[PDB]
């Protein structure tokens, strides 16, 4: 003797997070910059230190 | 033939023939005398001639819930 | 020339059969008149929240239905190839594989072929959002839904039952039995199997003989598992500093053993791990790079060499090819495999970056104060690494 | 059901006190759809066609001939013609596609023709249509050809292998005609399954799927046209249906590599012969791994072949080389 309402099926998928990789250990590796210009600063002059 | 014979009978629900394809019409149904006979016949499974005829009786009952002959929660609530 | 004679019988069992002379069709021929098939994609994304949320991780018992949904997804991107509708058509199936296609794959027992069909739709994804699905399966493993938690523990006790019966005579019948298991469930049968690589050798030579029978799904998680162990929180240097560790030299003969034997394994994310961490200064990236040159290429150092062979190595001749045959420096043999390795360095334009990084770190090690006999060997070892990489460049980039 | 021994000269070779090697090897075995002939081929021995009329095997010995395809080369496979009962298309190794006739009244074998299309490096595969209206001679090296039989043996078209797949120099291990005669199923070296359309004289590929990661050894077909079964060098032997082109069963009995696949004419028992001298039998309509028998074969390489008319069991695998024929095996213990 009850009135059963129609069930509401969920249509929403889940969101992602800010970590574009899986772990926080893998993702900390892929955040440090690469390129030829960062090496150029420490090799500024060998004679200038000499 | 079993449905065409039983659609013209005086045991077919004429005014309360409500169907099992809605989500609010699984309670409101028809013919609660045949909801007493099948719920009594599916709740017995303790013999050795009753076991060789339970599959064919369950198929015949499953056609009757489709055409709206009986309710769903009248048979679902009253089986073992 | 006569055709065949069949008969049509009616039974109460729903699935169609075919006997020696007769067929068995379901008796209730109007069983489907309540149901209606649907249009292209905008109802399949609507009739799946109803039906496929009931049997959530249970499509592994229906393995044919898992192929037919993924064969739609590859033929939907290829049909919508064009130039325009590829950003939203790819992000549409990035939430349909995460939600109820990839968790249905883990409840599969021994099924290599139906697992590659799911990955064929996963080749169209970024590799960054494939490692998010691969990492979600190992934290939603235990803390969440039950029937795959029983199945992730059924493979970890089946992976460990092969690494105990792993021998050099029964490897003909045990490697096909091992690769079939990592073709089906490699999120479970690989973290045990790598844990006994950085502990015990002489199974590292038995694991890389199995890797000729993997499929292309297994080669992507294996690169994810190797990156999972290289970055785990452990002491990389030992208590004193005189030795590194015993796992860092045992993992580097596994990585350098994949790049030589199996040619179907893309190792470009391992090499991208080498590039970035060298800017920080890291002893694992040096030790992976060092064993790659001596194993894939055949470059040997000239510091034990005879004086008669030393003059023979400067005369440009077939005698130069004879002087490397005596010093065991195989370059004419694995010339194909050495060119494939530098192909991963020249794709990211890394060749001019490695030479400047090994030289800078060697010169930066002239100010660190750790010991007195250590940095007389550490400076010498990094000096013959930079000499060994230059000599690989001139043999591959020829012309 | 009783063990009865096969009466060729191979049983006389081993019955004598001959030490080193009594027969030598078996190259190919094909049946005509009539189900009374045989093409029992050897390496340096004899290709012996057989015609036994009524008895089990002890009626008559028909013909053994070493010098049939010449005296320098060997024959890879012997294709029977479905249209002509007296025609067998033998393809020699180097450069000979000859066509032989057999005589029942005389102890000889005559040759009708020897046609050849030039720059033929090595044709190793020849097989007719199931209705007998085409001949696809395919090399494992360069390209695949297409001829006819109903008018004569005249060329129509050819396709180069490098247009099918694009990875590397791939070898074609085995290919199989469709059951209607309208499609080509071909099996590569890196585990590719490509489907070619061969209606009358046009040869074009439809699609290619990745079956597994090994040399696809054999491809067979179901006599009811529902499915087709492949083999491997892995332990996998899948069963692919045709209406949806997906997988139905998986025979995961990975104890060795797979070498020989056969089905029955009713389509019930799948016979798999592995490399550890172990044979199996299975079921197609029933579940995955439901054996009916397993049999340990001796030290040498066996072959397995099923009759096209009634279920009679041909195995080989005696001490060096002899065939065994198991009569009335509807139960098989």
């Amino acid at each position: 003797k009850e009135k059963i309402p129609p069930p509401a099926f969920d249509e929403t998928f889940k969101k992602f997070t800010f970590i574009k990789m899986g772990n926080k250990l893998i993702n900390n590796v892929w955040k440090i910059p690469t390129g030829l210009d960062k090496i150029e600063q420490e090799v500024k002059k060998p004679e200038g230190v000499y | 033939f079993f449905i065409a014979l039983l659609r013209k009978s005086d045991s077919w629900p004429s005014s309360h023939v409500a169907n099992n394809s809605n989500y609010s019409s699984l309670n409101e149904g028809g013919n609660m005398i045949a909801a007493n006979i099948i719920s009594f016949n599916l709740s017995q499974y303790n013999e050795e001639v009753d076991k060789e005829n339970y599959e064919r009786y369950m198929d015949m009952c499953c056609i009757l819930l489709k055409n709206g002959f009986v309710n769903f929660y009248s048979i679902w609530d009253n089986v073992k | 020339h006569k055709p065949r004679l069949i008969h049509k019988y009616k039974t109460h069992e729903p699935f169609e059969s075919l006997e020696l002379n007769s067929s068995y069709v379901f008796y209730y021929s109007e069983w489907n008149s309540n149901l209606t098939p649907f249009a292209s994609v905008n109802d399949l994304f609507e009739n799946s929240h109803i039906y496929l949320s009931i049997i959530g991780p249970y499509l592994g018992r229906i393995p044919t239905l898992l192929s037919k949904i993924s064969r739609i997804g590859v033929a939907d991107i290829q049909k919508n190839h064009g130039s325009e509708s590829l950003h939203v058509t790819i992000d549409k199936w990035i939430d349909y594989v995460r939600k109820f296609i990839f968790p249905a794959t883990s409840l599969l027992q021994n099924n290599p072929i139906a697992t590659s069909e799911v990955y064929e739709l996963m080749k169209f994804f970024p590799f960054e959002k494939r490692y998010f699905i691969y990492n979600e399966m190992m934290t939603k493993l235990s803390q969440d839904i039950l029937p795959l938690k029983v199945s992730f523990n059924k493979a970890e006790r089946e992976a460990k039952s092969i690494l105990k019966a792993l021998s050099i005579d029964t490897i003909a019948k045990e490697s096909r039995r091992f690769a079939k298991l990592i073709s089906t469930n490699p999120l479970a049968s690989l973290v045990p199997a790598v844990k006994q690589i950085e502990n015990y050798d002489k199974v590292s030579e038995l694991v890389v003989y199995t890797t000729k029978y993997f499929n292309d799904f297994a080669y992507d998680v294996l690169q994810f598992v190797l990156l999972l162990r290289l970055t785990y929180n452990r002491p990389a240097v030992q208590f004193d500093g005189v030795n590194q560790a015993m796992w860092v030299q045992r993992l580097s003969i596994f990585i350098a053993g994949l790049a030589k034997n199996c040619p179907n394994m893309d190792i470009s994310n391992i090499i991208t791990y080498i590039l970035k961490t060298l800017h920080n200064g890291n002893i694992i990236a040096v030790s992976i790079l060092k064993e790659l040159i001596i194993t894939v290429g055949g470059i040997r150092d000239l510091n034990e060499v005879n004086m008669k062979q030393l003059l023979m190595l400067n005369s440009g001749s077939p005698l130069k090819q004879y002087a490397r045959h005596l010093i065991y420096d195989f370059r004419d043999d694995n010339s194909v495999i050495s060119s494939r390795l530098t192909s991963f360095f020249t794709d990211q334009s890394a060749i001019s970056e490695i030479i400047l990084l090994l030289y800078t770190l060697n010169l930066k090690a002239n100010t660190q104060n750790s010991h007195y006999k250590i940095l007389s060997t550490r400076c010498d070892e990094m000096n013959t690494l930079l000499w060994s990489f230059i000599e690989l460049i001139k043999h591959c980039l020829k012309g | 059901e009783d063990k009865r021994f096969i009466h060729v000269s191979s049983r006389s070779h081993s019955r004598f006190t001959s030490t080193p090697i009594t027969p030598n090897e078996i190259l190919s075995l094909k049946f005509h759809v009539s189900g009374s002939s045989m093409a029992y081929s050897r390496m340096d021995g004899s290709l012996t066609v057989w015609f036994i009329k009524d008895a089990s095997f002890d009626k008559s010995v028909e013909v053994y001939i070493p010098d049939c395809c010449g005296s320098d080369k060997l024959a890879t496979d012997l294709s029977w013609n479905p249209t002509s009962l007296n025609q067998i298309a033998v393809v020699s190794n180097s450069s000979e596609i000859s066509l032989l006739l057999i005589n029942e009244k005389s102890l000889t074998a005559s040759k009708l023709r020897t046609l050849s299309l030039g720059s033929k490096t090595k044709v190793n595969t020849c097989l007719y249509d199931p209705l007998g209206n085409w001949l696809l001679a395919a090399t494992k090296s360069e390209k695949i050809y297409l001829f006819d039989v109903k008018k004569d043996h005249s060329s129509v078209c050819s396709l180069n292998i490098s247009d099918i797949s694009q990875e590397d120099n791939d070898v074609v291990y085995s290919l199989a005609w469709s059951n209607g005669g309208s499609h080509i199923f071909i099996g590569f070296k890196s585990g590719y399954l490509a489907i070619l359309k061969a209606k009358h004289g046009i040869l074009e590929v439809c699609t290619k799927i990745k079956a597994h990661t090994g040399p696809i050894t054999e491809i067979k077909m179901d006599p009811w046209g529902r499915n087709f079964i492949t083999g491997s060098i892995d332990g996998n032997c899948y069963v692919w249906n045709m209406k949806s082109l997906c997988c139905e069963l998986i025979i995961n009995d990975l104890n060795s590599a797979v070498t020989t696949l056969d089905v029955c004419h009713l389509g019930k028992i799948l016979g798999i012969c592995t490399e550890d001298e172990m044979v199996y039998f299975y079921d197609l309509n029933s579940g995955n791994l439901l054996h009916s028998k397993s049999l340990a074969n001796y030290k040498t390489d066996p072959v397995l072949k099923f009759y096209p008319d009634k279920s009679w069991y041909i195995m080989s695998g005696k001490n060096d080389t002899l065939s065994n024929h198991f009569v009335k095996n509807e139960k098989n213990l």
